[PDB]
C-alpha cells in the first residue's frame, strides 16, 4: 500500500546492519565472561585465528 | 594508526570499491580482553 | 496462511574482487548462469565441467547461456559462498569439491 | 603533404587491475616485451610460449628481453585486448589461441 | 648487553592485494603460517608442499597450523618477499624453488 525509496531501504539495510555488528560483539563479549567466571580457564580459537 | 586511535573499545569504519561493481561496505573492529584480577574468588560448582 | 520469507541472494562469498572475462564456448545442452565449466581436451574449447576429473574446473558462468551461445561471459576472481553454486551429480565426495577451483583466484567459503 | 595517424595507448580492455612479477628468463633469442611465455621441462626454466604445448601459456612479459636477461618482467593479471598481444606464428589454430591461458588469472579480452 | 636488531611487519614486497582461502587441512604434523602446500595423490588432501613435486605449489600457509586442524587458511594472491618464506628442506634449489608456483597468482619478489 506504501513503498518507499530503494536508497532510503539502503539506509535501513545499513542501520540493521550496525546494530547487527553491535550485536554481534556484545555476544562475545558475554561468552567471554562466562568462560572467565564459569572455569577461570578460556581458549581464544577460531578459524583465521 | 592514521588517527592513531588503536586504543578504543570499539572500532566503526565505512568504505567502498570502486570498478564496475559499485559496492559500499560497514566494518566494526576492537580486541575483547575481559579478564578478572582475583580468578579464585569464584567457586564453580557443578550442581548435580 | 502463504509464508514468501523476503530473503536476500549474496553469490558473493566475501569482499575479495571478483573478475569477468569473455571467450567462445561449445556447450551441449543449456548452462544454468554461474556454472562450472572446464577446456576441451580435444580441441580446447570451452565445455561443461564434469564433476569427475579434479582440477579441471576453471570458470564460473556469469549469465544465462545454452549450447546456443557462442561465446561466454564468465567470473575469473573472488570468492564465492557453499551455498549458492551449482554443481553436477557427478562430483560426489565433498571434500574434493572443496579443491576444484585450486591455484585459482575463484575461491570457496 | 602526408598526414600521420596519432593514436591513443590502449592495451587494457576493462577496469580489471593489472599486476607484474619477476622470475629468471631462459629465452633462446631476442623477445619482444608482452608476449606469451612458459616453463621448460626438465628444469622448468623459463622461455617463450612456442605455440603448439597446450595449456603452457602462463605470462606475458613486460620489457623487452634477450640472452643477457637474466630475469623477466611480467604481467599476472587482468585482461588485453585480442590485438595488441604479439604471439608467435606456431600459434596458428584461432579456437585454441583464444584459449591458450586456461587456468591464469590473465585473460584476453 | 647486546644488540637489539628489530624488524617491521610488511612482508609485502608489492602493494598488489593478498587474498586468502579456506579449505580442510589433512597435515601430519604441525606446520606454522608461510609454509607452502600440495593436494594428495589419491585424496588429493591439503598436506604441506615436498619442495620436490614439480608444480605442485597450491597455497602459502596463513595462520599456524597443526594435524588437529581440520580445516587452514591459505593466501592465494599478491607477491611476497623471498625472506620471509619457510621453504622445505627438500627445496634445496633456488632455481627451480622461485617459480614452484607456476600458473598461479602467489608470487615471489
Amino acid at each position: 500500500q506504501n513503498l518507499a525509496d530503494p536508497a532510503y531501504r539502503r539506509r535501513r539495510i545499513i542501520m540493521q546492519n550496525m546494530r547487527d555488528e553491535e550485536l554481534a560483539i556484545a555476544q562475545v563479549e558475554e561468552m567471554q565472561a562466562v568462560s572467565a567466571v564459569l572455569k577461570g580457564k578460556y581458549t581464544m580459537t577460531g578459524e583465521a585465528f | 594508526q592514521r588517527e592513531g586511535i588503536n586504543a578504543s573499545a570499539r572500532y566503526p569504519k565505512n568504505w567502498v570499491t570502486t570498478g564496475d561493481p559499485a559496492r559500499e561496505f560497514t566494518m566494526i573492529q576492537s580486541a575483547p580482553l575481559m579478564l578478572l584480577a582475583d580468578p579464585d574468588e569464584f567457586v564453580s560448582v557443578q550442581l548435580a | 496462511t502463504s509464508k514468501e520469507t523476503f530473503t536476500h541472494y549474496q553469490p558473493q562469498g566475501n569482499s575479495d574482487p571478483a573478475h569477468t572475462a569473455t571467450a567462445p564456448g561449445g556447450l551441449s545442452a543449456k548452462a544454468p548462469a554461474m556454472t562450472p565449466l572446464m577446456l576441451d581436451t580435444s580441441s580446447r574449447k570451452l565445455v561443461a565441467w564434469d564433476g569427475t576429473t579434479d582440477g579441471a574446473a576453471v570458470g564460473i558462468l556469469a549469465v544465462a547461456a545454452d549450447q546456443t551461445s557462442t561465446t561466454l561471459t564468465f567470473y575469473k576472481s573472488g570468492t564465492f559462498r557453499y551455498e549458492d553454486v551449482l554443481w553436477p551429480e557427478a562430483a560426489s565426495d565433498e571434500t574434493k569439491k572443496r579443491t576444484a577451483f585450486a591455484g585459482t583466484a575463484i575461491s570457496i567459503v
